């Protein structure tokens, strides 16, 4: 007995909804112009709907201006309401963000994990979770690693927590020649150890989960090689999470 | 609603447009969401002519809101000495209490409005009045290192 | 601040004619729309050519009545897109007005309302004129009111219901239709002035001295009393200057929003004092709804005088009645009688059986005795629904039988709501 | 599906007693057979759910009454989370109450364990 | 709700049908050529209802009836296309009219019905005149009704069905035919005026003192009744204006839609009357069972709903008083659980040859007496199984008779239930 996708429900189109005074309001110098412009389409145009139009709808003009703010916009509020827009698209339009869409917002989002305001990290991470659950691990696996290597302490801990989030919901079943194994020891492990051996404890402690969520996926015997090279003292922290963690 | 426009004006402080709205018979004691009359709002933000205009048109000088705040509370909190004496002259409740147990004397003492403290005191403020936690205006001066206020409270 | 009026069914439409006839005489507006002469533009808009058009929609599921509008004295006054007609009427069936026929035209009607609301800048709300017992008046209105609570939800809506009366009653099922609309229109109406056609009949037989009144007779009397209530909105008085104030002054409970209107004086065309007319406001014979306020508690009370009136005479007549009668109020009321005056004289129609009076008054009072009127409908309803009589007509036009009971419980609950306030 | 797909258009006919009836007939080709060996069930569910709003607001008492039965026979097989997302929301509140009252009186697993009637190939199987 | 399509089927159908067109053509001021020679706007205000020329379709398996209509007075006015006639006759066999011969022709009729409906601004419904003891008027009429009911389900179906009586034809199969036809009407029509030949004879014989009434004599009473009940429909007026509103305020339970009509004053064929009756006199021809067109005693049952139509110039004040009087002075005869169940309407244009008149349409439970008579005659006939081979030979099943018998008895029981009902 197979199940249904409830997604069969007819789709809705939002392109006609946008107003003429939208592009200039988002591309304005006055912060409240931008905020209201974004906030309007979120509360009026996206939040109501429950399924966007798959057929013949190009959002990669709208999505690249959400990225422009999420990355560069100095107003943390305009970021927050934008990443919640990005999530809504990726959520109400599942199976759309194959590359052009997903990749247009991916590396901007990972840059902005730098934000430490709880509400904002909430919105950015949850949107990263959206682009992941419908594009995992297309571009994110590689680019997530890149930003674990980044200089800002916050982006390290948050992009590593991201790999942890993704890894718990990592999916089967090809052969064991998925993108995770092709780059497992070469890249994933070499980069997770950089987190495990960070100067900060709160950083290191994210690596300890992100390594014990890794062993859970790919066998505590396969990775016993870099386990030995690790401190006996760090080892029992890694094992601590291994015993609690589920994927 | 004409009672809601009179709140917008009395708050933001457009002295002239109060007279316009009141000449259209607006409710002088119109309540907003949280029970705040225009007299509350003008007394918070220091619009002396708007206070005296509303009072002489029959504004409830001792009106409370959803939290038991009278306009004299809010004037003594923010520190509007001009308005405090206008309210008191129009029969304000010098020893009014709000939901947290504070009197206007509590708020003027906490915010360091020594000039308003003395005015309230001379209108028969309760110096020994306590709040929820059990603290008087005198305890606040002891707790807040304000020897200038301790002397003004025992005068 | 431009109020839009809506007229549903023959009752609304034909009372509408009487009111806009009377509005145009009070404002010196011509049948062709011109004016040789602001506060009155609450109700009328203006053409570039100096023509004053009502802010009104006329609706009927059948041409006949609205056809006479647009081939009559005031055919030029309305834009033709304002007068909307279907073809099959509701046939005294709320179900057809609300479900079967009403859904075929509701969207056209809501669209034509948007065109009048788009011309308006600071729209206040809606005045709605309709019968109770009529199928269109009950069913379609209640539908339109539901949809106006969506498309204009954040603003006021006022009812002018025609309470049914066997002396002019066209249908057996008018109790059903009354209950059904009052249930579904209860949540969507902010205030509602009932008009008992029996009282208007009684008044016209006694004070206008007519043996068998016609509908024209009833309208002239009703339109006079409607004008008295809307005078504050059309001439910029002091009291009830906008639609919110009606709820502020008269409605101290969302559900209990049914004021009793009393109008004096009604003088045949074949002068009284300020005191004499104010005493007649507490005489049941001149009420618009037949009940006994002496058996009930007042939640509020407004007096709308108009004409040759001295503000001191009013205060004397008030003190007289506040001292020399026992008008019981509820304890949680401001027990102050609100007043407003408009010095312009009551206009009558040239030819009317109603005479021009020097001064006049219309007392709006939310008394609990108006529950008596709901009891009379509820009883008639109960007798027929006990046998499920005529119910197949409704159920066969898209209506669930349960809706009858859900409505009856809402009327029983309303009768309890009136009781608990008055004890 | 092929039988269902052919007799669906008749729901949109003038005569009520025909749509009254052939909604009863649709509902009992389901309660006795059911959806099995159906290529694209999603496409089929959409095609038979599409008219159910209008049918449930149809003038005829019978057309309505016999549409709540067809609703139940779809719930009786994969309801109610799905039908409340797709169809319960749109019906009169009184209606969706009766449908819930109808689901309580229903006992037995969410998809029926055994069909009251089997197909051609299925019976020998 | 404007136009009404009229149908007449069978001999009786076209007889009382043509008589009806004679009466209301005069009343509306139309001549046999089809031209207005009236003198009042109250006449052409709602002429669009029955006319375009009548909106009338003429039907019979008996081809002779064709000529009996056209050779009549207003026979020239009817549209030639709207005559639809068979080769042979049904010969008092309901099955021949409903299943065999009448069914073969019914398509041709529906084609004309469609044609006349096609060019209607807004149809109200239909109007069929026919007899129930016949083969064509009953069998093909009821089959026509169902065939329209399913082709036009958003419309009213209104019949003037005349009941057979031994006093007018000694044919014993009529109880069969009328029972089978009532089994149809209770399921297929919104309202049915029960014209009883038993009562038409008893009025022509006893009240009008005619020793041998002819069809023409009975048809005079009918045509005058029909113009009376259709007065609301044909002239401007507030109350009971269109067919649906009438049925809404007349029929509280779908199966109990058989009205007992009656009107006043009862006149002979072209006789002279004294001083126009007074309003209280007219009013006192309601319970007066000698004015009922159905052979039933209103005293023996209860009125569910009543419609009164007063025609002529008179005091609206006095009519209201007299009707409000007669209701409460006989309060035990009007059902209590339907308040304001009696409705009165006035039309200023009186009928032809009378200064005042009053028609009394009533849904009285006493009508069960009528269905009792038909059923007892049916059962007496059916228990001995007489003449069944006629019906069965035409494809009918013996079971049908049992179902129609039982279904009419359920109809009688229902009337008896609401008669004994209480408000308490
Ligand atoms: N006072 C007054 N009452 C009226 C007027 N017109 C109708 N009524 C009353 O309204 C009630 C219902 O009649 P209508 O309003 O005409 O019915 P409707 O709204 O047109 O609905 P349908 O005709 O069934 O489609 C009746 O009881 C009448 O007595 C009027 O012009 N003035
Ligand atoms: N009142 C009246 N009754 C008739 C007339 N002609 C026939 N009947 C009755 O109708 C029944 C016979 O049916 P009929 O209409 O003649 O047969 P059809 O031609 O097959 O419909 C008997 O009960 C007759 O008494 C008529 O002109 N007037
Ligand atoms: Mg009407
Ligand atoms: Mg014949």
């Amino acid at each position: 007995n197979a199940v249904d996708p409830f997604e069969l429900l007819p789709p809705s189109v939002i392109l006609d909804k946008f107003p003429a005074d939208f592009q200039t309001r988002i591309s304005s110098t006055k912060w409240k112009d931008r905020v209201e412009a974004l906030e309007e389409i979120h509360n009026n145009v996206l939040k109501p709907v429950k399924k966007l139009a798959h057929k013949n709808q190009d959002y990669s003009d709208y999505l690249r201006v959400l990225a422009n703010v999420i990355q560069k916009d100095a107003n943390v509020q305009a970021v927050t309401i934008a990443a919640n827009s990005v999530q809504l698209l990726c959520n109400s339009l599942r199976s759309n963000f194959t590359r052009s869409y997903g990749a247009i917002v991916l590396v901007p989002l990972l840059e902005r994990t730098k934000e430490k305001k709880p509400s904002v990290n909430e919105a950015i991470c949850s949107a990263l979770d959206a682009v992941a659950t419908y594009c995992g691990f297309d571009d994110c696996l590689e680019e997530t690693l890149n930003y674990m290597k980044h200089k800002t302490p916050q982006v390290r801990i948050e992009c590593t927590k991201f790999l942890t989030r993704m890894l718990q919901g990592w999916k089967s079943d090809g052969p064991l020649q998925n993108q995770l194994l092709f780059k497992l020891l070469p890249e994933v492990t070499t980069a997770v150890l950089k987190i495990v051996n960070d100067t900060q404890p709160t950083t290191r402690n994210t690596g300890f989960e992100c390594f014990a969520t890794l062993m859970k996926l790919v066998g505590e015997r396969e990775l016993a090689d870099p386990l030995e090279k690790l401190d006996n003292l760090k080892k029992k922290k890694i094992y601590e999470y291994y015993e609690k963690v589920e994927v | 609603d004409l009672g809601k426009k009179l709140l917008e004006a009395a708050r933001a402080g457009q002295d002239d447009e109060v007279r316009i709205l009141m000449a259209n018979g607006a409710d002088v004691n119109a309540t907003d969401a949280s029970g705040l009359t225009p007299l509350h709002l003008a007394a918070t933000y220091g619009h002396l002519e708007i206070v005296e205009v509303l009072l002489k048109h029959g504004a409830d000088v001792n009106a409370i809101d959803i939290m038991g705040s009278t306009p004299l509370h809010l004037a003594a909190l923010i520190g509007h000495l001009e308005i405090v004496e206008v309210l008191l002259k129009h029969g304000a409740d010098v020893n009014a209490v709000d939901t947290w147990g504070d009197t206007p004397l509590h708020l003027a003492a906490i915010m360091g409005h020594l000039e308003i403290v003395e005015v309230l005191l001379k209108h028969g403020a309760d110096v020994n009045a306590q709040d929820k936690f059990g603290k008087t205006a005198f305890d606040i001066s002891i707790d807040n290192g304000n020897e200038d206020l301790a002397e003004i409270l025992q005068k | 601040r431009e109020c839009i009026s809506i007229h549903v069914g023959q009752a609304g439409v034909q009372i509408g004619n009487a009111c806009w006839e009377l509005y145009c005489l009070e404002h010196g507006i011509q049948p062709d729309g011109q004016m040789p002469s602001d506060s009155f533009n609450t109700f009328f808009s203006e053409t570039g050519a100096g023509k004053h058009v009502p802010r009104a929609v006329f609706v009927d599921l059948e041409p006949t009545v609205i056809d006479e509008v647009r081939t009559g004295t005031y055919r030029q006054l309305f834009h033709p897109e304002q007068l909307i007609t279907g073809k099959e009427d509701a046939a005294n069936n709320y179900a057809r007005g609300h479900y079967t026929i009403g859904k075929e035209i509701i969207d056209l009607v809501l669209d034509r309302i948007r065109k009048l609301a788009d011309q308006c800048t600071g729209l206040q709300g809606f005045s709605v004129f309709h019968s109770f017992g009529g199928g269109t008046g009950s069913g379609f209105t209640s539908l339109l009111m539901e949809r106006l609570s969506v498309d204009y939800g954040k603003k006021s809506k006022l009812e002018f219901s025609i309470y049914p009366a066997p002396q002019v009653s066209t249908a057996v099922v008018e109790p059903y239709n009354s209950i059904l609309t009052t249930h579904t229109t209860l949540e969507h109406s902010d205030c509602a002035f009932m008009v008992d056609n029996e009282a208007i009949y009684d008044i016209c037989r006694r004070n206008l001295d007519i043996e068998r009144p016609t509908y024209t007779n009833l309208n002239r009397l009703i339109g006079q009393i409607v004008s008295s209530i809307t005078a504050s909105l059309r001439f910029d008085g002091a009291l009830n200057v906008d639609l919110t104030e009606f709820q502020t002054n008269l409605v101290p409970y969302p559900r209990a929003h049914f004021p009793l209107a009393t109008y004096a004086p009604v003088i045949s065309a074949e002068q009284l004092s300020v005191a004499e007319i104010t005493n007649a406001c507490f005489e049941p014979a001149n009420q618009m709804v037949k009940c006994d306020p002496r058996h009930g508690k007042y939640m509020a009370c407004c007096l709308l005088y108009r004409g040759d009136v001295v503000p001191k005479d009013v205060n004397a007549a008030i003190a007289t009645i506040k001292t020399k009668r026992t008008i019981q109020f509820v304890d949680w009321c401001p027990t102050g009688f609100k007043v407003g005056i408009n010095y312009e004289p009551p206009t009558v129609v040239p030819g009317g059986d109603l005479a021009k009076v020097q001064r006049a008054v219309c007392m709006l009072s939310n008394t609990t005795a108006i529950a008596e009127a709901w009891a009379r409908l509820d009883h008639k309803f109960d007798l027929m629904y006990a046998k499920r009589a005529f119910v197949h007509w409704y159920v066969g036009e898209g209506m669930e039988e349960g809706e009858f009971s859900e409505a009856r419980e809402d009327m029983a609950a309303l009768e309890k709501d009136y009781e608990e306030v008055g004890v | 599906q092929q039988t269902v797909n052919l007799m669906l258009p008749s729901l949109s006919n003038k005569l009520p007693r025909l749509v009254s009836s052939c909604v009863k007939c649709l509902a009992t080709i389901i309660e006795e057979f059911g959806f099995i060996n159906v290529s694209d069930i999603n496409i089929l569910l959409s095609e038979i759910l599409e008219p159910l709003p209008k049918l449930s607001s149809h003038a005829d008492r019978n057309v309505r009454s016999e549409t709540m039965n067809l609703i139940l026979q779809i719930y009786k097989w994969f309801g109610k989370e799905l039908l409340q997302e797709l169809l319960l929301e749109k019906l009169k509140p009184i209606q969706q109450r009766d449908l819930s009252r109808m689901f309580e009186k229903y006992e037995g697993t969410i998809p029926p364990k055994q069909q009251p009637r089997l197909f051609q190939w299925a019976v020998p199987a | 709700m404007r136009e009404i399509v009229h149908i007449q089927a069978g001999q009786c159908g076209n007889q009382i049908g043509a008589k009806f067109w004679e009466v209301i053509s005069d009343e509306h001021g139309i001549d046999p050529t089809g031209s207005y020679h009236g003198d009042s706007d109250l006449q052409l205000e709602r002429i669009n209802v029955y006319y375009n020329v009548p909106r009338a379709i003429l039907v019979d398996l008996e081809p002779g009836t064709m000529d009996s209509v056209r050779s009549g007075p207003f026979g020239q006015i009817f549209r030639p296309d709207n005559f639809v006639f068979g080769q042979s006759g049904a010969g008092n066999n309901w099955a021949k009219g409903h299943y065999t011969e009448g069914a073969e022709l019914v398509d041709s009729v529906l084609d004309v019905v469609r044609k006349e409906s096609e060019s209607c601004d807004c149809l109200q419904g239909f109007q069929l005149t026919h007899s129930l003891g016949g083969g064509t008027g009953s069998g093909m009429g009821t089959l026509l009704i169902s065939k329209i009911r399913e082709e036009y389900p958003d419309r009213i179906m209104n019949t003037f069905s005349v009941v057979p009586s031994p006093k007018v034809s000694d044919t014993v199969v009529e109880p069969y035919n009328a029972t089978l036809s009532v089994h149809q009407l209770v399921e297929n029509t919104d309202e049915t005026y029960c014209i009883d030949n038993e009562a038409l004879y008893d009025i022509c014989f006893r009240t009008l003192k005619l020793t041998t009434p002819t069809y023409g004599d009975l048809n005079h009473l009918v045509s005058a009744t029909m113009s009376g009940v259709t007065t609301c429909l044909r002239f401007p007026g507030q109350l009971n204006a269109d067919l649906r509103k009438l049925a809404v305020n007349m029929v509280p339970f779908p199966r109990l839609h058989f009205f007992m009509p009656g009107f006043a004053p009862l006149t002979s064929r072209g006789s002279q009357q004294y001083r126009a009756l007074t309003v209280p006199e007219l009013t006192q021809q309601m319970f007066d069972a000698k004015n009922m067109m159905a052979a039933c005693d209103p005293r023996h049952g209860r009125y569910l709903t009543v419609a009164a139509v007063f025609r002529g110039r008179m005091s609206m004040k006095e009519v209201d008083e007299q009707m409000l009087n007669v209701q409460n002075k006989n309060s035990s005869y009007f059902v209590e659980w339907i308040p304001n169940n009696v409705k009165t309407a006035v039309c200023d244009i009186p009928p032809r040859g009378l200064k005042m008149s009053a028609t009394f349409i009533g849904n009285s439970t006493a009508i069960q007496e009528l269905f009792k008579r038909i059923s007892e005659q049916f059962t007496a006939m059916f228990r001995r199984k007489a003449f069944l081979h006629w019906y069965t030979g035409e494809g009918m099943d013996e079971m049908e008779f049992t179902e129609a018998e039982s279904n009419m008895n359920d109809l009688v029981s229902e009337y008896q239930q609401y008669q004994d009902a209480t408000a308490d």
